[PDB]
C-alpha cells in the first residue's frame, strides 16, 4: 500500500445532523463493522501520517456519548484516520475538572500506541461538514468554529474551546494543559495563552466547512461558574512552567476497552 | 434572553465613554461576564451576581437571601433579571463611579486587546 491521498476521495461535505432518534449502540457496532475493541481504526486502503487520539473529557453525560459515536466513528474513517478513542470520566462528585482529564487522556492514551497527534473534543459537539478534518496542522487547530449555539459565528478571535487538536510536540511545548481550572471556564483561554507565549499561532477552516451543532444542554450541577478563572488566565505566564504536565497526578480506578470506545475513570483529585 | 453583541451595544449607547470606558471595551466585558444572558444568576459562593451586567447583592442589590444588604443602587436584584436595560445601566454606572472597572474581573485579561472585534455595524 501506498500513502493515503492528500485530501480522502470518501469526503460528502455537508450533513444533516439531527438529535430527535434514539440511538443504539449495538446499531452503530454494526454499522461500522471496521472498528476494532477500543475503538480503534487504522485504513485498509492505505498508510495514513495521521495517527490521532480522540480525547473526551467526561461525567454523566452517556446519552450525549451515544451521539457522539454515532455521527463521528462513520466522519473519521472517510477521513482517512489511523485513530483511537477515549473517554476519561471522572470519578466522585467534586468540581468538574475539563482540562486535566483531557492531560490524563494524552498520558493514558501514549501507553497503548505511538500516537502523534491528539484531538481533545467535548462530548456534544459534531461537526456539519466533513471536510473539517480532525488531525493535526502544523499551527496548533482550532475545530469547532462555528457553532450553531453562537450564530455559526465564533464568539471571540482568541475561543479555543469546545474541538481543537495540537500534534505531539505542539503539546509538549507548552508543557501540555492547566490542572487548577475546577468548574466552568477559563481554561481553554488559558491554554490560549499557553500557545502564544510559545510563539504558535491558531489555525482554523473557514466558517462555512467548520459548522458545529452542539446538543442542547442545561450547565451540569457540579461545573458552575469558576470565580477564580479570570484571575488565574492573567497568570498563566508563570503558571504554565510549574503546573501541567510536569505536575500531573492522578489515579486510574478503571479501564474499559469497549468496541467502540476506550473509558478510563480516574480520581483527578482538587484544584490547588 | 440570550441577546446578541449589537442588541447589546445598542441598549446601552448612553455608557459609551464614561469613566473613560468604550462600547467595544463594554461588548468584550459582558460577553464574558454574563454571555449576554439578561437572566444569568451566578454564585460567587455566599453572594451572587445578577444579570448582565452580573451585579452583586452583596453591596449593590437587595435579594431574598440577603436582606441586610448595603443596597446601594436602592433596588431588588430581581430587577435586574429583565429585559429592561435601564435600570441595570443605571447601577452600573454607581459601581463604575464608586469602585471602578476593577469590578469586572474579565476587562483586564480579556480585553486589553483585539477590540476592534467588538465593533457593531449594525446601526
Ligand atoms: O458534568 C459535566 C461537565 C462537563 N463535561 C464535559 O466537559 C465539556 C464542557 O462542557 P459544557 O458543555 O458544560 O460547556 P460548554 O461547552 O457548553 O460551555 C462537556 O461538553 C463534556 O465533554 C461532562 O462530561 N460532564
Ligand atoms: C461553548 C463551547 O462550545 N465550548 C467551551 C468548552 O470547551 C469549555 O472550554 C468551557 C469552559 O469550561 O467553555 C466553553
Ligand atoms: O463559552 C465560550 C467561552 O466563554 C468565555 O467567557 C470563557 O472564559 C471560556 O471558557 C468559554 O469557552
Ligand atoms: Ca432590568
Ligand atoms: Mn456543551
Amino acid at each position: 500500500l501506498t500513502a493515503c491521498p492528500e485530501e480522502s476521495p470518501l469526503l460528502v461535505g455537508p450533513m444533516l445532523i439531527e438529535f430527535n432518534i434514539p440511538v443504539d449502540l449495538k446499531l452503530v457496532e454494526q454499522q461500522n463493522p471496521k472498528v476494532k475493541l477500543g475503538g480503534r481504526y487504522t485504513p485498509m486502503d492505505c498508510i495514513s501520517p495521521h495517527k490521532v487520539a480522540i480525547i473526551i473529557p467526561f461525567r454523566n453525560r452517556q446519552e450525549h456519548l451515544k451521539y457522539w459515536l454515532y455521527y463521528l466513528h462513520p466522519i473519521l474513517q472517510r477521513q482517512q484516520l489511523d485513530y483511537g478513542i477515549y473517554v476519561i470520566n471522572q470519578a466522585g462528585e467534586s468540581m468538574f475538572n475539563r482540562a486535566k482529564l483531557l492531560n490524563v487522556g494524552f498520558k493514558e492514551a501514549l501507553k497503548d500506541y505511538d500516537y502523534n497527534c491528539f484531538v481533545f473534543s467535548d462530548v456534544d459537539l459534531i461537526p456539519m461538514n466533513d471536510h473539517n478534518t480532525y488531525r493535526c496542522f502544523s499551527q496548533p487547530r482550532h475545530i469547532s468554529v462555528a457553532m450553531d449555539k453562537f450564530g455559526f459565528s465564533l464568539p471571540y478571535v482568541q475561543y479555543f474551546g469546545g474541538v481543537s487538536a495540537l500534534s505531539k510536540q505542539q503539546f509538549l511545548s507548552i508543557n501540555g494543559f492547566p490542572n487548577n481550572y475546577c468548574g466552568w471556564g477559563g481554561e481553554d483561554d488559558d491554554i490560549y495563552n499557553r500557545l502564544a507565549f510559545r510563539g504558535m499561532s491558531v489555525s482554523r477552516p473557514n466558517a462555512v466547512i467548520g459548522k458545529t451543532r452542539m446538543i442542547r444542554h442545561s450547565r451540569d450541577k457540579k461545573n458552575e461558574p469558576n470565580p477564580q478563572r479570570f484571575d488565574r488566565i492573567a497568570h498563566t505566564k508563570e503558571t504554565m512552567l510549574s503546573d501541567g504536565l510536569n505536575s500531573l497526578t492522578y489515579m486510574v480506578l478503571e479501564v474499559q476497552r469497549y468496541p467502540l470506545y476506550t473509558k478510563i475513570t480516574v480520581d483527578i483529585g482538587t484544584c490547588s | 434572553t440570550e441577546l446578541t453583541k449589537c442588541k447589546v451595544s445598542h441598549a446601552i449607547k448612553d455608557i459609551d465613554g464614561y469613566q473613560g470606558i468604550s462600547l467595544l471595551e463594554w461588548a468584550c466585558v459582558l460577553f464574558h461576564t454574563s454571555g449576554y444572558d439578561t437572566q444569568a444568576v451566578v454564585n460567587d459562593n455566599g453572594s451572587t451576581e445578577y444579570g448582565l451586567f452580573q451585579i452583586s447583592d452583596r453591596f449593590w442589590c437587595k435579594s431574598s437571601e440577603f436582606p441586610e444588604s448595603e443596597n446601594i443602587c436602592g433596588i431588588s436584584c430581581d430587577k435586574l433579571l429583565d429585559d429592561e436595560l435601564d435600570d441595570d445601566i443605571a447601577c452600573a454606572k454607581k459601581i463604575l463611579a464608586i469602585k471602578g472597572i476593577d469590578y469586572w474581573k474579565a476587562y483586564k485579561p480579556m480585553c486589553s486587546e483585539k477590540l476592534e472585534q467588538w465593533r457593531c455595524e449594525k446601526p
